[PDB]
């Protein structure tokens, strides 16, 4: 009757991975070939899915009464604080590369380094989301500093208040309906977070006399770091690195939006008679339990238990094999989002089966409802 | 083998004292900290007591001043003589123990058991 860990020594690979574009660069300059900038894009899409399948499932689920034990070893949180700084290095160093060697690089390599640093910005946000749902002060300010390096400092207010109030609900801009491409979704999504956060802090402060443009606003507080960062880095390295700083940013935002897509895709909460909505449940969130993908993204593939208890560090999060189950880990499902028709070849049927085959529990894209119900025989 | 037997349950008056104890066995190691964890109804298990090889208390601030946890007996032995009973704290108690390896290793081995539902 023991919880001997399994992955314990191997959580420091998370200090490693954020430096993959940099040693990609070094290697690509010493050996003298060209593809070696496109190295994160291969690690993430082709060696981690293979390796995923090569290892297997995880054999570690914490039981119930060990949570108050697993939330008292500080190693699991020092490994997130240390990750916050490395991220600025990767950005600054890479940009100084392109400008210190514009005159020996092609344009392939520029696009490539930009994409690599974009994926690593996904890991900044997955280190900001894990350090926001905390109840200390240190963790919160660190969340904002780390999020500032991609310009997504309002994720704070947005994710917590909104997403955690109305996940799986017609009026949450992140819950994706069933029958909608990630393209039209990204449209309806990216402005959603911004508009909503702005209104939200406005109406909070308004109860008071401390005018909208204040200091304590947490949506315009990390712009004080993203504005100087870019103005400096750019006007120092010269205007030459503008075609590479935009690519990195857009790919970061794409990373975040694809996740939200495949997390709560198609799932809906039932309506209480003549009242409000029903509180979140376990069977409204997709999750997986493969090993190395979890090791990279601190267990995030276990989303249901996350919504089950927001405040719980990434070492007590349980696993469940009878709630909804994805087919694979996160990289392949990413690779399937971008191409919608096959996405519909697969996760359509899964969603119909696990949710219950009927139109009072699934959330159908409110632009084509009549088709979506007429075909795929459903019930109303 | 490795398990954690205990004693010390019952019902007493609110304003009395009681003593918890659980004695494990079969230890091939010598670095750890043995502690109590209580489960208030509707409450996720919070920490109550646990003492390290050297001896350094970490209670939860709500029990500070009434509960004490000590050893000084044959190996794999720990005590908690509780006092000043309230009906607001009445729960089930696991007696929990841990382990340790060279800092480099630091493979934490956790072991659990429960019983002695207080009042
Ligand atoms: C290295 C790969 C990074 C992947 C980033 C995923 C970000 C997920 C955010 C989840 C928010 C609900
Ligand atoms: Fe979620
Ligand atoms: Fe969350």
């Amino acid at each position: 009757i023991a919880y001997r860990d399994r992955k314990r020594p191997f959580w420091t690979l998370s200090v490693l991975w954020p430096v993959s574009p940099l040693i990609g660069i070094y290697l690509a300059h010493t050996t003298g070939v060209g593809a070696f900038f496109w190295l994160t894009l291969a690690v993430w899409y082709l060696i981690i899915p293979l390796l995923d399948w090569v290892l297997g499932d995880d054999q570690s689920n914490p039981p119930e009464a060990v949570v108050p034990a697993l939330e008292s070893d500080r190693y699991y949180r020092i490994l997130t604080y240390l990750t916050v700084p490395i991220h600025y290095v990767v950005l600054i160093g890479s940009a100084w590369y392109v400008s210190t060697h514009y005159g020996s690089m092609t344009w392939y390599d520029i696009l490539g380094l930009a994409l690599s640093v974009g994926i690593v910005n996904g890991l900044a946000i997955n280190t900001g989301h894990e350090l926001g749902h905390k109840k200390t002060e240190l963790e919160r300010w660190l969340a904002k500093i780390v999020l500032a390096v991609v310009g997504y400092g309002h994720f704070f207010i947005e994710h917590n208040k909104g997403h955690h109030k109305d996940v799986a609900t017609p009026e949450d801009p992140a819950s994706a309906p069933f029958g909608q491409s990630i393209y039209r979704f990204a449209l309806r999504e990216i402005p959603g977070a911004i508009i909503r956060a702005w209104n939200s802090e406005k109406e909070r402060l308004g109860r008071l006399g401390h005018s909208p443009w204040s200091l304590q606003n947490e949506v315009l507080q990390p712009l004080l770091i993203t504005i100087p960062l870019y103005v400096g880095l750019i006007a120092v390295l010269g205007v030459k690195i503008i075609p590479f700083l935009l690519i990195q940013i857009v790919f970061g935002w794409w990373q975040l939006t694809s996740a939200n897509y495949i997390e709560h895709y198609g799932l809906l909460r039932q309506k209480l008679p003549d009242g409000r909505y029903e509180r979140c449940q376990p069977y409204h969130s997709w999750n997986s339990n493969h090993v190395m993908s979890n090791l990279i993204l601190f267990h995030l593939q276990r989303h249901s238990d996350h919504h089950a208890h927001p405040t719980r560090r990434y070492q007590s999060l349980r696993d469940f094999p009878d709630l909804p189950t994805l087919p694979s880990g996160y990289p392949l499902m990413f690779a399937l989002s971008y191409f919608p028709p096959l996405w519909r070849a697969v996760m359509d049927r899964r969603v119909l089966d696990v949710c219950g085959r009927d139109a009072r529990k699934i959330n159908i894209d409110p632009n084509q409802r009549e088709k979506i119900i007429h075909k795929f025989n459903l019930l109303t | 083998q490795v398990q954690l037997q205990e004693s010390g349950g019952g019902l007493v008056q609110a304003g009395g004292s009681l003593r918890l104890s659980c004695a494990a066995s079969g230890t091939i190691s010598r670095y750890w900290t043995m502690g109590w964890y209580r489960q208030a109804p509707g409450k996720e298990r919070e920490l109550v007591a646990g003492i390290s090889e050297g001896g350094s208390t970490n209670y939860a601030d709500s029990v500070k001043g009434r509960f004490t946890i000590s050893r000084d007996n044959a190996k794999n032995t720990v005590y908690l003589q509780m006092n000043s009973l309230k009906p607001e704290d009445t729960a089930v108690y696991y007696c929990a123990v841990t382990y340790r390896g060279p800092w480099f290793n630091r493979d934490p081995h956790y072991y659990w058991g429960q019983g002695t539902q207080v009042t």
